[PDB]
C-alpha cells in the first residue's frame, strides 16, 4: 500500500547484487542469493527501486549499466523502472532494460535494449529457487522429454517420473529436472517447424512466461506453446498465434 | 462422467460471478450487489437425486440447500437471505456455518481426511437429498465445486482424478491455497504500489509437501492458478 520489499533473481538463479556496498555509482552484479540486505531491494510506490539508501540508476560512462545513486541527485527519468509479467524490468524514459551479458557470478550487470532474450528475464520475490512443476497440456497428456533430452512431445502422466517434470527459474526459462544445462528452445518459428530441447544458450528464445490467459508465451514473437494438432506420444509441439484453441492452454500443476 | 462436461461446468462458475479483473485474473462483484443479485442458484444431479445450491457472489458462499421441498441455511445466514431464497419451500437452520473450521467441527473429520473426485461428490449428493450426517458431504461438494473455481489447480486436482480414474483426499496443496484465497487477493490488491510485491510471505505447499513462500504475483503458482479473487483493497 506504500512500500514493500523483496529479491531480484535472474540469470540462472543468480541474484542481483550491489558491489559489496559502497554508495553512489556501486555497479549491480550477479551474485549467488542469500538473505543479505544488499541484495534486497525495496519497491516504493513511485517506481524507484531503491537498496541501500539509494534508488537503482542508468548510468552512460558512455555504454549504459545499472547503479546506485542518491534519489534526489539523480533525474526523475533515471530512477523510474518499470516490471512486468513478462519477466522484463524497463526504464521507460531510456527503453532500456535490466540484461545479464554473462551468467557468471559477481559479472558487472549492464542495461540493454529490449530483445525479449533470457539474459534479459527477471523474477522480484522473495522465493527464488527454481520452481519444480509438472506442466500438463491438451487431453490431459503432460510435457515429457522425448528421445535423450533432444525432443519433447506429450505423452500420458505417471505421476511420479522426472521425465515429465521441469524446472522453472527466475530467468523465465523452461529447464530440465535431472539436467538443468539444456532447456526449451523454440527455432525459426516462420513455419511450425517443432520446439525442442538444447543448452540454454540465453537467447530471445529459450524465455518462456506462463500468462494468465491460461497459455505460455514468448516474448519475443508473442507466440504460444501450442500443438501440431493432437499428436503427443510421439510427435511435436509448435509456435502458433493467439488461436484460442483449447490447445493453446496448460497448466503448470505443481 | 466427463471432463469438458465438468470443465464447461466450473467455467460457466467463473464466468458468471465476475466482475472486471486486476492483473489478469478476475474478481467477484464488491458491495454494487442487491440483495436481488447476490444469490446464484446452482443444480447437481446424480442417480437423478439432485441438489440446488445458494451462493454468494461476492465472496463465493454457500447460504442455504435445496431438496425438493425442503431447504437448509447454514447458522451464517443474514434474515434477509431467507426470505427470498428458497421460500416456496420448509425452510431450516443448522447449527454451523460454510467455515471450512466449522463444517469440520461438525463432521469430526477434514479436507485431509476427505476422499474426492466422481465416486465421491455422487453420494455426496445423496446425504444431501436424504439428509444428516452430511457435513462431510460439504467438504467434498464444496471443494469440489467452488473451491475448483477460485483455482485451476484444484480444478486441475478434481479433474486429474476423474483421468486416472482413482480417488483421493486433499493435500497441503489445496488447503493452503484454499485457506489463503483471503489474503492472497488482499496481498495482490494492496500491493499495487510495490508494482508485483506483497508485504510477507504467504506459504503454499507443492504436491512434494515443499512449503512455498510466495513474496509476488510473479509466481507460476499465483499468475496461472488463481481464477477467481475476492474483492478487498488498499
Amino acid at each position: 500500500c506504500a512500500a514493500a520489499t523483496v529479491r531480484i533473481a535472474g540469470r540462472d538463479g543468480f541474484c542481483a547484487d550491489v558491489n559489496g556496498e559502497g554508495q553512489n555509482g556501486a555497479a549491480i552484479i550477479l551474485k549467488k542469493c542469500a538473505e543479505n540486505d544488499n541484495q534486497l531491494w525495496t519497491l516504493k510506490r513511485e517506481a524507484t527501486i531503491r537498496s541501500n539508501g539509494g534508488c537503482l540508476t542508468t548510468a552512460a560512462a558512455e555504454q549504459a549499466k545499472a547503479g546506485i545513486y542518491d534519489c534526489t541527485q539523480a533525474t526523475a527519468e533515471l530512477s523510474a523502472w518499470e516490471i512486468a509479467d513478462n519477466g522484463t524490468i524497463i526504464n521507460p524514459a531510456s527503453s532500456l532494460v535490466l540484461s545479464s551479458g554473462a551468467a557468471n557470478s559477481l559479472l558487472d550487470l549492464g542495461v540493454q535494449t529490449n530483445s525479449y532474450a533470457s539474459a534479459q528475464g527477471w523474477r522480484t520475490g522473495n522465493e527464488t529457487s527454481a520452481s519444480v512443476t509438472q506442466i500438463s497440456g491438451s487431453a490431459q497428456l503432460c510435457m515429457q522429454a522425448g528421445n535423450g533430452p533432444a525432443n519433447l512431445w506429450m505423452s500420458e502422466c505417471r505421476a511420479g517420473k522426472a521425465e515429465q517434470q521441469w524446472a522453472l527459474l527466475t530467468d523465465k526459462s523452461i529447464r530440465s529436472e535431472t539436467n538443468s544445462d539444456n532447456c526449451l528452445t523454440s527455432a525459426a518459428d516462420a513455419g511450425p517447424k517443432t520446439i525442442l530441447l538444447a543448452l540454454c544458450s540465453g537467447p530471445a528464445s529459450q524465455r518462456w512466461v506462463f500468462d494468465d490467459d491460461g497459455s505460455i508465451l514468448s516474448l519475443y514473437d508473442d507466440k504460444q506453446m501450442d500443438s501440431e494438432g493432437a499428436a503427443a506420444a510421439a510427435k511435436q509441439i509448435i509456435l502458433w498465434w493467439n488461436a484460442a484453441e483449447p490447445n493453446q492452454i496448460w497448466l503448470a500443476l505443481f | 462422467s466427463t471432463d469438458a462436461s465438468y470443465n464447461a461446468d466450473i467455467k460457466e462458475e467463473r464466468d458468471a460471478a465476475e466482475g472486471p479483473m486486476a492483473h489478469g485474473i478476475p474478481a467477484l462483484n464488491a458491495g454494487a450487489l442487491d440483495e436481488a443479485r447476490a444469490y446464484a442458484t446452482v443444480d447437481s444431479a446424480n442417480t437423478d437425486e439432485e441438489v440446488s445450491v445458494a451462493v454468494d457472489v461476492t465472496n463465493l458462499a454457500v447460504v442455504a440447500y435445496r431438496a425438493g421441498s425442503n431447504s437448509y441455511f447454514h447458522a451464517a445466514a443474514p434474515g434477509s437471505s431467507l426470505s427470498h431464497l428458497f421460500s416456496r419451500s420448509s425452510q431450516h437452520t443448522l447449527g454451523f456455518d460454510n467455515t471450512y473450521g466449522d463444517m469440520a467441527q461438525a463432521a469430526g473429520s477434514n479436507r485431509k481426511a476427505i476422499p474426492l473426485g466422481a465416486a465421491a461428490l455422487e453420494s455426496g449428493i445423496a446425504s444431501l437429498n436424504s439428509k444428516n450426517p452430511l457435513a462431510r458431504t460439504l467438504m467434498v461438494i464444496i471443494q469440489m465445486l467452488v473451491e475448483a473455481a477460485r483455482f485451476r489447480y484444484i480444478q486441475n486436482n478434481v479433474d486429474v482424478s476423474i483421468e486416472t480414474q482413482s480417488a483421493f483426499a486433499a493435500d497441503a496443496a489445496m488447503i493452503s491455497l484454499e485457506n489463503n484465497w483471503a489474503n492472497l487477493s488482499a496481498l495482490v490488491q494492496g500491493s499495487s504500489g510495490g508494482q508485483g510485491t506483497f508485504a510477507s510471505s504467504a506459504t503454499l505447499q507443492n504436491a512434494e509437501d515443499e512449503p512455498i513462500i510466495v513474496d509476488a504475483v510473479y509466481h507460476p503458482t499465483v499468475a496461472a492458478v488463481l481464477a477467481l479473487m475476492l474483492r478487498k483493497a488498499c
